[PDB]
């Protein structure tokens, strides 16, 4: 817990800051929400509800935790050079709520309703 | 310069980095001298990076280089008994004065004016890599995250993929990755911040940042950890500290590199007390 990677570049620290403050404007962002802080509050919800919050993980930002078939889980948002791409997924985005809206829009259909503060 | 395995004695353990192991060693006469050896501890190619450092500094406050253990390799260094500050202040508490503490900084200062004379930048300069040799003398060692700086550049960018010790850094390496002679002076304020409180680890710097933080976890902690600096927040003042002492540790955490004073405008303000 005492050592992190430093931001690469000034673009990179532009992209994470940006996405803070667009995350800061709406209402699904929750911040620290830890694993099992999340999904106790997802296991209750109708099956989709989603939410955006900061990974535990030292090499992580953003994660999103979701309710599927099986109950709350959770998926990385990785970042690479000012690109959002998800953990099992080859589309990158050049901002974190152009991910968000390309999803909501796709065959899964695994995020419908995003659970607000 | 080369130290056979065969001969090694392996006693017992000295540290443990967030990189490598140190162990002690000696080197059936028994007639060898103490040794720390450092291993690499799963890389290889930054370990040899690290002994081509150390074989190229030679100064009376930095770790004197020994030879190398192939095999793999391992870097053998001079052995001092009272290990790190980390370690011998928590131990020493009505021991160590404030005098002692101020010829402490001033040895701190002049190995790492020496280091930056060289063109490199430390990257780590904390007080569990400042070493104890006697109470009146310490040495500044671990070079593994150590860069050079070119002789016509300011600073070095760093692409290497690896953790860093970022409650101790300057914004301009938290940011960018960069690292000039001034982001070493800002690592130096931390440690002096760690060598007026004697380690204390319920004031160390990561304890007293996470707390104007708040809840944080991941790598965000890094984003957050730079807001709060854009803040022009700090480390307080630690308990039984003069002012004197405390303006210039406010001096190496100026958010510009080009705000921060120099190791030997630090040497002349330590020696102005003494
Ligand atoms: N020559 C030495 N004498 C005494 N202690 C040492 C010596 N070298 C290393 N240590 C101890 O090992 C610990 C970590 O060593 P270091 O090489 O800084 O770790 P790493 O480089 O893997 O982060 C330090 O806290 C220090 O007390
Ligand atoms: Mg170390
Ligand atoms: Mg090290």
């Amino acid at each position: 817990s005492t050592h992190f990677r430093t931001f690469r570049s000034q673009a990179d620290f532009s992209s994470i800051t940006r996405a803070s403050s667009l995350l800061d404007a709406c209402g699904f962002y929750w911040g620290p929400l830890t694993v099992s802080a999340a999904h106790e509050k997802l296991k209750s919800e109708p099956e989709g509800t989603f939410l955006i919050r900061d990974s535990t993980q030292k090499n992580c930002f953003f994660a999103i935790s979701v309710k599927t078939a099986t109950g709350p889980t959770s998926i990385r948002i990785n970042f690479q050079t000012g690109r959002f791409s998800l953990d099992g997924s080859k589309e990158t985005f050049d901002c974190l709520f152009k991910l968000l809206e390309h999803y909501l829009s796709s065959p899964r259909k695994v995020l419908v309703t995003p659970l607000r503060k | 310069a080369h130290f056979e395995k065969r001969f090694l004695k392996r006693i017992r353990d000295l540290g443990e980095g967030h990189f490598g192991k140190v162990e002690l060693c000696r080197y059936g006469d028994n007639t060898g001298e103490q040794v720390a050896v450092k291993s690499l501890k799963p890389h290889i190619a930054d370990l040899k990076k690290e002994i081509e450092i150390l074989r190229n500094l030679y100064h009376e406050n930095i770790v004197k280089y020994k030879g190398i253990c192939t095999e793999g390799i391992k870097l053998i260094m001079e052995f001092l008994p009272s290990g790190s500050l980390k370690e011998y202040l928590p131990k020493n508490k009505n021991k160590i004065n404030l005098k002692q503490q101020l010829k402490y900084a001033v040895q701190i200062c002049k190995g790492m004016d020496y280091l930056g004379s060289r063109q490199y930048v430390h990257r780590d300069l904390a007080a569990r890599n400042v070493l104890v040799e006697s109470e009146h003398q310490v040495k500044i060692g671990d070079f593994g995250l150590t860069k050079a700086i070119e002789t016509d550049k300011e600073y070095y960018t760093v692409k290497d993929d690896r953790d860093s010790p970022v409650f101790w850094y300057a914004p301009e390496c938290l940011m960018q990755s960069k690292f000039y002679i001034a982001s070493d002076v800002w690592s130096f304020g931390v440690t002096l911040h760690e060598l007026l409180t004697y380690c204390d680890s319920d004031s160390s710097p990561m304890a007293l940042f996470l707390k104007m933080i708040g809840p944080t976890h991941g790598q965000m902690t890094v984003t957050r950890l730079v807001n709060t600096l854009k803040e022009g927040k700090r480390l307080p003042c630690p308990p039984n500290c003069p002012d004197e002492v405390y303006q210039l540790m406010r001096k190496c955490w100026e958010f510009q590199p080009s705000n921060r004073t120099s190791f030997q405008n630090l040497i002349e303000g330590f020696e102005a007390l003494l």
